[PDB]
């Protein structure tokens, strides 16, 4: 569902909707299948978010995703890919 | 004389590459008296002038801080 709208949503409603849920995603960014699935979705929505254009907290978020890949069952590989 | 001249060169470059708070600045402002060669004049005086002012300043170079995995973080803090 989401990526369909996100790839084609108006670049103004995009800003409003995301700015509504910036911290709502930052906090949740940090059995276990639920966690990895939610983070799947979070990566797959934040990438499309960033695809548009560039507050000041955003600087941190970069690292918060980088380590997410650098860790070294297939859901783990999908997580690294996302 | 010349032995302590090359010794002066060595100690000056050694303190230069050393980084201190109360660094050679105190030494230099008191090193206004013969911090450089004096055995044959001409070269002695010009070398003294060159060494008195330690010669320029310009910063460059990426990922050169402590703990490079924070150097990218230092690079990370450049967008706001």
């Amino acid at each position: 569902s989401l990526l369909t709208l996100l790839w084609h949503c108006s670049l103004d409603a995009l800003r409003e909707f995301f700015s509504t849920i910036v911290v709502d995603a930052i906090d949740v960014l940090k059995t276990f299948d639920t966690q990895i699935t939610k983070k799947m979705g979070y990566y797959k929505i934040l990438d499309v978010m960033y695809s548009r254009l560039p507050n000041e907290l955003t600087k941190t978020l970069i690292k918060l995703c980088y380590d997410a890949f650098t860790e070294n069952l297939e859901r783990r590989r999908l997580y690294h890919c996302a | 004389e010349q032995r302590f001249n090359n010794f002066l060169k060595a100690l000056q470059e050694k303190v230069e590459i050393k980084q201190l708070n109360h660094f050679w600045e105190i030494v230099v402002q008191d090193g206004i008296t013969l911090i450089t060669k004096e055995e044959a004049s001409g070269s002695s005086v010009t070398a003294e002038e060159a060494k008195k002012f330690l010669a320029k300043d310009k910063p460059s170079g990426d990922t050169a801080a402590v703990f490079e995995e924070g150097g990218d973080v230092d690079d990370l803090l450049d967008m706001i």
